[PDB]
């Protein structure tokens, strides 16, 4: 029915709901349990320890 | 070089194969130092140095490196015109479809992929989806599924189909498409459908599809994955004066599209959510159709200016595009531009030319002389010693143009007389001197007009200016064959005023010896100029077998008539000169001069009588004055008649007798009447006179009157002019067409009050806009008709051919309108003439029927004969000399080569803005229409007959009752369908009536087969025919307008090219103007060259092609000599316009108009243009194949075909 | 005004236009179309070539003129050069056969 | 030109044939047949043709000639 992008742009955006300050805490705790899932998963690997060892050997030296 | 241009689809390979690189930056050039960035758009390292065999870094620099990369910039070292030459590519993040494969319409994808247009945008702006693999899945390919929908059967299949959005959907659709699949499919449903419009659709889809598979493009290549980037010196960036920069549009949408394509890039490695991915890929193919075509997609983006910014497209159509102000026109070198005099003492081929003004313009061959002579060592030396102005400067221009022709031209320039050679003399001043028996041709008068000059350089052009292009040459007019260098003016009125005849005047009754003693009784005041005396002529005549006889003998003639003889050359009869001579007669001489003396004889006769008429206008003294506007005493006395007479109607009015439309009308016709006999009146005192002669009796005399003499001479002048100087002006009209009750009944020399100047004012301003704006209507349709026409050259001698056209003088009443020997001047006749009621042969084939045999012909009394005809030639390309006949500028046979079509155009398009029952003989009647016919045999009366006095067979005696413009043309030439046009009879049967359908009736036609065709009629129809009656194929049913398609169908060629014909040279006729029939005969076989291929036969051609006629012609004769079968047609006439743009040949179509559709439908098809034409080859720079490069052009077909 | 060598275009490779430029006359399409109708092909072949825009074409016929040889070895002209070099730039494959 | 384009028939040809004598008498060391009377060469050529001198067939029997030396 239209032929500039922008209106359909503006068409797209606007069939979300806008959200609340409780909407804002519960994505950013669902992207901080993201976030803490994946540093578990590279935690359980025999290679990834040592080298924040030495990093902070490295790191401690000045 | 090169012999063909081809077109077509670029595939990725090819646009990175023109590209020296990948542009990836939007970058120009530095901020301070003002070099170019690299991987920008003006990169050194991808489009070539900026100097001459330099790069960047300044370590190779000079020639010795030519060639070499320097390892730390990567700069060639070359030449810098490298950067008009290399191009760029920009690998795009997502494919793009291209605008003029998707806009233009048809659109090729749309209907490649036979779905609609708008679902094709809805996919690309990113709003449905497109099935593309459906695998083991209900789904078909094409069907549009929604957001919601793609989820749901996602949901419930899963990886089984595919499912895609954009640009690239639309590229798996047309990648995998079967194309000999798909034409077999629709040859098979061809055959087997029963709806003629469904055959239309499914056969432009065929042609399509069959056109991508012969071309070898693939249809995958309209969408573009690789964006071509042109060089950066033909989108330059350059300094002007205080730092300023100077940028072309192209700059700015190239930095759109690598913005965003990097932006779709970044967007696509940073994780984005999916509307963001769309909306740049919205974003990515807007930037890209603005880029190939701004305004088409929808808002056209503007600049900082806020205009629109100008794209590719723009840059290569229009009338301000290349095509047209760079191709087919240019601005030259060595030309000049100045003012133009009057030079009454040059010759015909001398044109005055200022010494400065060729100094400048024939400067290098001044430098080669002082180099040769020796008076300079170098050039520097040549430079300074001609800025420095020597005498032996002079002496060498003086020498240089001794005989070096220099071309004139005025613009406009609307025939090929507006550009003509002349010798150059130097003359001390600043204004060009042009002779003035050309001004007629070039439409110049000496008011301020300008024209400019330009000086042809090798031996070729020279003597094309000495051969064809010298005004000697051309004093014929092509349009119509008359001369074009007559007398006007004051050369008429001193022609006039020396042949005058006086009663009573000195010397009269004397004797003179011959023309040398009548210019010594002059000179010595003896006897005057109109004195009446007996003079010893001697008179030579040449006859038309070339005998020479004189005889001398004593004629009653006045002085100045032997004076006048003492300068016609011998061969002529004194009767041209023994009357008094205007405009027209001085016409008749050069006409006679030129037919029986020749072209030498004529231009040297057009000087002495040029010399002599401005002489003896001199002479004369005539003057205007304030007395010479004589007012009939009548006309005071008429007025007042007038006046009561109005007031008595309309006191009559008053008494309710008749209405105020009657009133009005009677009022203007008395008003006509009034205004009608005060002309006569002021005519009658005017023109006459009362003199003394030598007896004493009071003698009527013609009047000396200078407006009367400048009138009835034809120098400047007319009925009209005089009736308003000194009668009535009359009836002026109200802007809207309306005639003002009351008119003005005051002329020039008493003077008008206010509101009959403002009534004047009313109809002034509308005739200057009129003619405003009809010049420019003139202007377009000279140029259709160019273009129409340009390809029709002489290429052949005989043609081989039997067909003709009949031709019979031209009859709308009881009068005749043309001679037989008018139309049949210059023409080759096709049968042999035989005498009417005899079978002897007066006149054999192939011959031209000169102003002898026309003689022949109009005494032995021809009625109709027939004659070659440009139509009817069965040439290949071009038209033959014979069919074509006698050029009229030239007065021979046409010779091998001539643009006879360009020559027609201009000939039509010329006086454009000129433009805007009882028998009265005795003879026979005859039935066909009326035909009376005199005891001669010709038929001089042609008369409707209305469905008599007198049976047929039956004689008639005399007085017996037996009982805007421009446009026509435009219109006639366009072959525009009439808004109620005459329903014609398409078939031989009898009529009958049928079911009165609601809304429009139908009628019902039976053929001799016992076919029934059913007819569509409107109701609001005069039906004229009635049932049970049989109607012969193109009867009128119903009254109106023919349409040309409708003739052409029904009736055969020569009908309609007759129809044609008639109607341009009635409109043309009506004006007073005078063209040959054979350019419009030129124009109608240009409207006549393709065909609908009716029956396949099996040449290749499906049925309802519109094919074009020459290639038929060809394949049946190949056809016949295998004995195989051959195919049949329909003929159809195209406008002037369509016709245009249907030629074969899509670089005249593109630079015609219509650029995008042309150039989109040619490079889908795969064209190749062989440039045969001249448009082309003018377009190319090679010689035009027509007049002296038309041999050029025929050794390459000599080396083609070996 | 009068011009027998100056200055050219940027783009076009063509003589300027004006009197304050010191350019040349325009040879529009009309006087095209009357140099056909008279069938002076070597003229018209001047007029566009090597006046114009064939940049090696005029060069020479300057030095032919300087030299006294009154001959032009024509060329292609620029503007088809450049009208080729936009053709390709809107992905159409435009080309010369031999 | 009138004598001229009489004796070849065709301008065009006399075009052609008088361009290719007069760059002999130019560019060549070929001498007028018919006295110069301080005329250029494409006049030069133009007279002689008028002559009948110089034709197409002429100058292609010359140009054989002087192949063949
Ligand atoms: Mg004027
Ligand atoms: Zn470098
Ligand atoms: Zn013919």
């Amino acid at each position: 029915r239209t032929t500039d992008p922008v209106r359909m742009y503006m068409r797209e955006m606007g069939t979300v709901e806008l959200l609340t300050r409780e909407g804002e805490i519960d994505i950013a705790k669902r992207i901080e349990d993201g976030i803490n899932q994946v540093q578990s998963a590279i935690a359980e690997y025999p290679g990834t320890i040592p080298y924040i060892l030495e990093q902070f050997d490295r790191v401690q030296a000045e | 070089e090169f012999d063909a241009i081809k077109i077509g689809l670029a595939s990725p390979d090819m646009i990175r194969s023109w590209s020296f690189g990948e542009v990836k930056k939007p970058e120009t050039i530095n901020y301070r130092t003002f070099k170019p960035e690299r991987d920008g758009l003006f990169c050194a390292r991808i489009f070539g140095p900026v100097k001459d065999y330099e790069c960047l870094c300044g370590k190779y620099k000079r020639l010795k490196h030519r060639g070499v990369i320097c390892e730390k910039c990567g700069v060639e070292v070359t030449q810098t015109k490298v950067r008009r030459d290399r191009m760029g590519h920009i690998e795009l993040a997502s494919p793009v479809a291209h605008i003029w494969f998707l806009k233009s319409l048809p659109s090729r994808i749309g209907l490649l992929m036979d779905m609609p247009l708008r679902d094709i945008e809805r996919v690309l702006y990113f709003e449905m989806y497109v099935v593309t693999e459906p695998g083991m899945t209900d789904l078909e390919r094409g069907q549009m599924l929604t957001e919601e929908e793609y989820l749901d059967r996602l949901e419930e299949w899963g990886d089984e189909f595919t499912a895609k959005m954009g640009a690239e959907a639309i590229k798996d659709l047309l990648a995998s498409m079967d194309l000999p699949a798909e034409a077999e499919q629709m040859r098979e449903e061809l055959d087997t459908t029963n709806s003629e419009t469904k055959r239309k659709k499914l056969t432009k889809r065929l042609k399509l599809v069959e056109a991508f598979v012969a071309s070898g493009n693939k249809p995958e290549w309209m969408i573009l994955t690789v964006l071509p980037v042109l060089p950066p010196d033909l989108r330059p960036l350059v300094p002007l004066d205080g730092g300023r920069f100077a940028t072309s549009d192209l700059n700015d949408l190239y930095r759109r599209v690598i913005n965003r394509n990097n932006r779709l890039k970044r967007l696509l490695e940073l994780a984005a959510p999916d509307i963001i991915v769309r909306n740049e890929k919205r974003m990515l193919q807007e930037s890209v159709d603005a880029l190939l075509d701004n305004g088409r997609r929808g808002r056209a983006i503007t600049g900082s200016n806020k205009r629109p910014l100008k794209s590719l497209a723009d840059m290569i159509k229009g009338k301000q595009g290349r095509f047209r102000q760079n191709l087919l026109g240019k601005r030259v070198d060595y030309s000049g531009r100045s003012v133009i005099t009057v030079g009454p003492y040059l010759r015909l081929h001398q044109c005055g030319l200022p010494k400065k003004m060729a100094l400048e313009l024939f400067k290098p061959f001044i430098y080669s002389k002082l180099e040769t002579r020796g008076l300079a060592t170098t050039i520097k030396a040549a430079k300074k010693m001609v800025e420095r102005e020597e005498a032996v400067v002079w002496d060498i221009l003086d020498e240089v143009i001794r005989e070096h022709p220099v071309l004139l031209n005025r613009a406009p320039t609307l025939h090929r007389l507006g550009i003509q050679a002349f010798e150059p003399v130097l003359i001390e001043g600043k204004a060009i001197q042009l002779h003035p028996l050309v001004c007629a041709a070039y439409n110049a008068d000496f008011d301020g007009d300008q024209m400019a000059v330009h000086v042809p350089l090798t031996l070729e052009a020279q003597l094309e200016a000495r051969t064809l292009m010298m005004s000697t040459n051309n004093i014929l007019s092509p349009a119509s064959g008359d001369p074009i260098i007559v007398p006007s003016q004051d050369v008429v009125l001193g022609l006039y005023y020396m042949t005058r005849e006086k009663i009573n005047a000195k010397g009269e009754g004397m004797y003179l010896t011959g023309p040398a003693e009548a210019e010594k009784a002059y000179r010595t005041k003896t006897a005057e100029l109109h004195a009446r005396v007996k003079v010893r002529i001697t008179e030579t005549i040449k006859h038309e077998n070339g005998k020479l006889t004189t005889e001398t003998k004593m004629i009653d003639t006045t002085v100045g008539r032997a004076m006048l003889w003492q300068i016609v050359p011998k061969g002529l009869p004194y009767s041209l000169v023994n009357q008094k001579l205007g405009k027209k007669q001085i016409s008749n001489l050069l006409n006679e001069a030129y037919r029986k003396l020749g072209l030498k004889d004529t231009v040297i006769f057009a000087d002495q009588i040029m010399y002599t008429g401005f002489a003896y206008a001199a002479l004369s003294g005539v003057s205007v004055g304030i007395d010479d506007m004589v007012v009939p005493a009548a006309k005071y006395t008429e007025i007042a008649e007038a006046e009561e007479e109005v007031r008595e109607i309309q006191e009559q009015f008053q008494s309710g007798l008749v209405t105020a439309g009657e009133r009005y009308n009677k009022v203007i016709d008395i008003w006509a009447s009034t205004n009608d006999r005060v002309a006569k009146a002021m005519m009658e005192n005017l023109s006459s006179e009362q003199v003394i002669n030598r007896q004493g009796e009071q003698e009527k005399q013609e009047s000396f009157n200078s407006i009367y003499m400048m009138a009835d001479s034809g120098a400047r002048g007319s009925a009209a002019q005089i009736r308003q100087l000194a009668g009535m002006r009359g009836l002026m009209a109200r802007p809207d067409g309306s005639i003002i009750e009351t008119p003005i009944t005051a002329n020039f020399k008493e003077g008008l009050n206010v509101l009959q100047y403002f009534i004047s004012t009313h109809g002034a301003r509308k005739g200057l806009a009129d003619t405003a704006l009809k010049t420019a209507n003139s202007g377009y349709l000279t140029r259709r008709l160019v273009d129409v026409a340009q390809d029709v050259v002489v290429t052949e001698h005989d043609c081989g051919t039997l067909e003709g056209v009949v031709m019979t003088p031209h009859i709308e009443g009881g009068d005749v309108k043309v001679a037989l020997t008018e139309l049949a001047l210059g023409r080759v006749v096709s049968e042999d003439i035989l005498k009417p009621g005899t079978d002897e042969v007066l006149i054999p084939r192939n011959t031209l029927l000169d102003e002898k045999w026309c003689k022949v012909i109009n005494d032995n009394s021809v009625d109709q004969i027939k004659v070659r005809s440009v139509v009817t030639c069965d040439s290949d390309f071009g038209c033959c000399a014979q069919c074509y006949g006698r050029d009229l500028a030239r007065g021979h046979l046409v010779n091998q080569g001539e643009a006879v079509g360009v020559i027609a155009a201009q000939s039509i398009g010329e006086p454009g803005t000129q433009l805007t029952i009882q028998a009265k003989n005795n003879g026979s009647v005859k039935l066909h229409e009326l035909t009376i016919i005199d005891e001669f045999g010709r038929t001089k009366e042609k008369h409707k007959l209305p469905y008599l006095s007198k049976a047929d067979g039956d004689a008639v005696a005399a007085g017996e009752t037996v009982a805007g413009g421009l446009p026509r043309v435009a219109d006639l030439f366009e072959a525009r369908k009439p808004k109620e046009p005459a329903i014609l009879a398409e078939h031989s049967g009898t009529v009958s009536f049928g079911k009165e359908t609601k809304g429009k009736r139908r009628l019902i036609i039976t053929r001799d087969s016992g076919d029934t065709y059913e007819e569509m009629i409107p109701k609001h129809r005069q039906l004229n025919v009635f049932e049970g009656e049989r109607i012969e194929r193109g009867d009128v049913i119903a009254d109106g307008p023919e349409s040309p398609h409708d003739i052409l169908r029904l009736r055969g060629i020569h009908a309609v090219t007759t129809y044609i014909a008639n109607e341009v040279q009635e409109v043309y006729r009506l004006q007073g103007v005078k063209i040959n029939d054979k350019h419009i005969e030129t124009i109608v076989r240009q409207m006549l060259r393709k065909c609908t291929i009716t029956f396949a036969g099996d040449s290749e051609f499906l049925p309802g092609e519109t094919v074009e006629y020459s290639q038929v012609k060809i394949a049946n004769r190949k056809l016949v000599e295998e004995g195989k079968e051959p195919a049949r047609f329909e003929r159809e006439l195209l406008g002037i316009t369509k016709a245009s743009l249907a030629t074969e040949s899509f670089i005249s179509a593109a630079s015609f108009q219509e650029t995008t559709r042309v150039l989109t439908e040619a490079a889908v098809s795969g064209k190749r243009d062989d440039l045969r034409g001249l448009k082309e080859n003018v377009i190319v720079g090679r010689l035009i194949p027509a007049g002296t490069g038309f041999a050029y052009h025929q050794d390459r077909q000599a080396k083609r075909a070996q | 005004h009068a011009r027998s060598t100056g200055s050219y275009s940027l783009v076009t490779q063509q003589p300027l236009g004006g009197k304050a430029q010191f350019g040349g006359q325009r040879f529009g399409e009309m006087e095209v179309w009357a140099l056909e109708a008279y069938g002076a092909a070597y003229t018209l072949q001047e007029m566009l070539t090597v006046k114009s825009d064939d940049v090696n074409g005029r060069t020479k016929m300057y030095k032919n003129i300087v030299d006294g040889n009154h001959a032009m070895e024509p060329g292609m002209p620029e503007s088809f050069n450049v009208l080729l070099k936009e053709i390709r730039s809107l992905g159409i494959n435009i080309e010369l056969e031999d | 030109v009138q004598d001229a384009v009489e004796k070849i028939g065709n301008r065009f040809d006399l075009v052609l044939v008088a361009a290719r004598r007069a760059r002999q008498m130019q560019s060549g060391g070929k001498d007028a047949l018919v006295p110069e009377e301080n005329d250029k060469p494409t006049v030069i050529a133009l007279r002689e043709i008028e002559e009948g001198l110089i034709t197409k067939d002429v100058l292609d029997a010359r140009e054989r000639q002087e192949q063949q030396e």
